[PDB]
RNA sequence: UGGCUCUGCCAACGCUACGGCUUGGCGGGCUUAGGUGGUCACGGUUCUGUCCUGCUUCGGCGAACACGUUACACGGUUCGGCAAAACGUCGAUUACUGAAAAUGGAAAGGCGGGGCCGACUU
RNA sequence: AUGCCCAUCACCU
RNA sequence: GGGGCAGGCUGGG
């Protein structure tokens, strides 16, 4: 918009906004002792807040520290709602600046760019141009390995408003290598950072059919050893640039599948992971022989949603044979 | 900034309120529906709905379970009040839909009253 | 005892059509009857929170103010009266929950 | 102090709330009037809070500066007519904070 | 016993009844508030007789202290007069006389 | 008891006037004044009859709410009903059933 | 919101301090976001079957039934044409203005497709 | 804890 | 030998 975005931190502080804020905070979180403690005096916190923003006294107050193991252990330590809703207030003007910028091809953390529009980009990107070949990347500690620092120099390319800037600093001070997984702030944040790659994807090295989802970056080629360079390339980069290691990547024929998403997705089928599945199979095993036979309903119904995309007829056939119960 | 404290900051009053907030968004409309004739018992039902928020802050704030099964004395005759409401009220006020989705709402809050008196009593 | 109130609210299905009969020139009446009659739910729904006999001869107690206003809003006079049937064939019903509630205070009583 | 400064800091709690709540209208009259017995009965809680110094009765005080922001929330809330625009919730909430401050200042001092 | 003071405090009820409608609505809180007294001075009566701690006899006899307060205050309330000196004195009378069998039986009780 | 009453039925003969003036916009806080002005009344007599002070206290809060409904029409209600002069006098009768309620309270104490 | 501490009228349950009140009619006035749940971005060990031991660009990816790993054909994951504009992005928190870009501020251009325009389908 | 689509319940446009 | 799948058994939940 002109470039700049020299005055967000009026935008994000605008009561319209913190309102907006507030209400995708306590979304879903309107039973949540943040929501809560803060719903009490809701107006009345968000104009300490807007009074604590537009000031710039704004801290972000400690992140609860919390973690899921999942053998893939994140430290996603919690927001305050405060500190949720001042990261809910930066991300809905300081996003769409962000996020306006990320290239189309970046399906991550995006209004109407999802996993799903991912996995679909992929297979349709995957289609057109009829890629022989792909490369499929992924970032080691994706957001424990964000700069922090190169990012904010993307996150100043483009904010240019001297106290948005350092409202995004206390939401996520430019002193570090770690973006905080599980922030507002940091999927943007992450998204932006990440969008440095889409940059190096398709302004540098003119990959015009990729798809980055966060983290994992899938690139059809067409001579494999084009992605193994384009890969080369985008190592180099992300480790010299953003200090974002590669932990995984390989240029796999469009044969061994594209695992994006949780999907793999040929220019035919995309079938999610096996893991979704596993997981699903012995969810739905568990909750038959546990008698929760209603609640599995609602997981079902759910994973019915996670797999319409994904070419999960046949799947949800032998699903409906082992037990039964209405998938679809 | 902090959210401004209330004291006696009880998790269960304000997850009851902001439940039966909803309870009160869904029956208030269909409580201001009830007609005219029926305002007697439109404000007996409004002072049992709008009225049980205070059954429960007082539950959550005098922290005593007295106060909380008052609260779910108040429930259950706001699920009356859905009752009468829907049968013995003339016209209709609550639709069977509308008993039927007002008794869930209701019935979340009743839901986390339970769970709200449970951890007290133990 | 929940059948007190699935009996009781058969009082309140016939006493409130003619408790909101009760004309604004009888408001007071009314508002009371009616927080007598729809109220008296929360009586027994107390008494049953609590098996506490207390609340148990608080609901017996609003079941015989109910009787009150019922035998109240027979010589209310005009044509606003509770008709005389109605006293009767709502005491009948209040009688009904009367017994109820005497089960119930006596099964409580005699524990 | 305390029950004074309360009382005094919560009048303007009333000052502000009773225009408010006086304007609820008629249809949102059980609310206003719900509302208004909230609002002018929080001072009967503080009131009470300060003839006991019980901790209990500024909790109850706490409740009623609660039940009060739910009436806030309620009456933003109602969409017949309306009662209290967000920003009179706004404006409250702070006026209601304040006195939420001193209650809890309150409530320490005793603890 | 409920059933007596009830009965008598009816006949309270059927003369003040008729005479707190009357008192105009401009002391309409007032009349509201007596009426409210009076009907429903009966359930504090049936709750005295209905239980027993003797403290619900003695809010009987409280609710029966301020119907008596209402017609005292109902009469000369204002130029709108709400209740004739002489409407107190009748009604004081019937009150008077559950007021007897109240005292009757807190006597009885005690 | 009967002095609190008779003393307080002053306030009230001299506060429902007032409560009485207060103009039809301010109904429901007259409605609310007036229950705790010919509400008190009740709030004395039960302490008189249940002589405890949990009910003397409650009279004592009626006062003092009574006396913060003289503030409350004395301002807060915008056509401020209450004039400063009849606030003070009514404080005066208030204070004089307070001054009672105080006795009161300190005689079953 | 059967309301008005609100009137006028009229009437009569009534009550009347005899003024009215009340009360009844009857008029007038006042009165898309959300919620819940999930969904994707739990294992550890031996055992009993059962199969693989494929592939690899050496990063890893897999296959032992989702079994045609796929509703084998498509989502609008469609098909061409464009890419002027707008959007994006680099140019740039640049030129410029002004002491200072200071919460001013471009653009030419370069790169995109995210955009555009049709077709066919949705 | 954040995102992402779904599923349901709601509720008026 | 290793490994994947479904069941053993034990925690998480």
């Amino acid at each position: 918009m002109g470039k700049r975005h020299r005055n967000l931190i009026d935008q994000i502080t605008t009561w319209e906004n913190l309102l907006d804020a507030y209400r995708k905070t306590s979304h879903g979180k309107r039973r949540t002792w943040g929501y809560l403690e803060f719903k009490e005096y809701d107006l009345a916190n968000l104009l300490a807040l807007q009074a604590e923003l537009k000031a710039g006294n704004y801290e972000r107050g400690p992140y609860r520290e919390f973690l899921v193991y999942e053998p893939k252990p994140r430290l996603i330590s919690a927001l305050e709602f405060k500190d949720r809703l001042v990261q809910h207030a930066l991300c809905n003007i300081v996003a769409p600046i962000f996020e306006a910028g990320l290239l189309p091809y970046t399906y991550a953390c995006r209004p109407d760019k999802g996993t799903h529009a991912g996995v679909c980009h992929v297979q349709a990107e995957l289609r057109r141009t009829r890629a022989t070949h792909f490369l499929k990347s992924d970032f080691s500690k994706f957001f424990p390995s964000i700069d922090r620092a190169a990012l904010y120099a993307m996150i100043d390319k483009k904010i240019h408003c001297a106290a948005t800037r350092r409202l995004l600093r206390v939401v996520l001070p430019d002193e570090g290598v770690g973006i905080p997984i599980g922030s507002l702030t940091s999927q943007l944040f992450a998204n932006v950072y990440g969008g440095a790659v889409d940059r190096l994807l398709h302004d540098e090295l003119k990959q015009r059919h990729w798809a980055r989802y966060m983290d994992d970056i899938v690139v059809l080629g067409d001579d494999p050893e084009e992605l193994r360079a384009v890969f080369y390339r985008l190592r180099d980069f992300a480790s010299e640039r953003l200090g974002l290691k590669i932990s995984h990547w390989q240029v796999a024929p469009v044969s061994r599948g594209i695992n994006f998403l949780g999907y793999r997705i040929w220019p035919t089928h995309k079938l999610l992971r096996k893991s979704s599945v596993k997981r699903a199979k012995r969810k739905v095993a568990n909750f038959i022989k546990h008698g929760e036979d209603e609640s599995l309903q609602r997981f079902l119904a759910s994973w019915s949603g996670h797999a319409q995309w994904a070419d999960t007829h046949n799947l949800f056939t032998w699903m409906e044979e082992q037990y039964g119960i209405a998938c679809h | 900034m902090e959210p401004i404290e209330e004291a006696t900051k009880c998790y269960d009053q304000m997850l009851i309120v902001e439940r039966y907030e909803r309870v009160i968004s869904y029956l208030y409309p269909i409580a201001q529906s009830i007609p005219r004739k029926h305002g007697v018992a439109r404000e007996m039902f409004l002072k049992c709905l709008l009225g049980q928020v205070e059954l429960f802050i007082v539950a959550g704030k005098s922290n005593q379970v007295s106060k909380l099964y008052a609260a779910d004395a108040g429930l259950a005759m706001l699920r009356f009040w859905l009752r009468f409401l829907a049968g013995i009220q003339k016209p209709h006020a609550m639709t069977p839909h509308q008993v039927e989705t007002a008794q869930v709402l209701i019935a979340e809050v009743g839901r986390i009253l339970g769970s709200w008196i449970a951890r007290v009593n133990r």
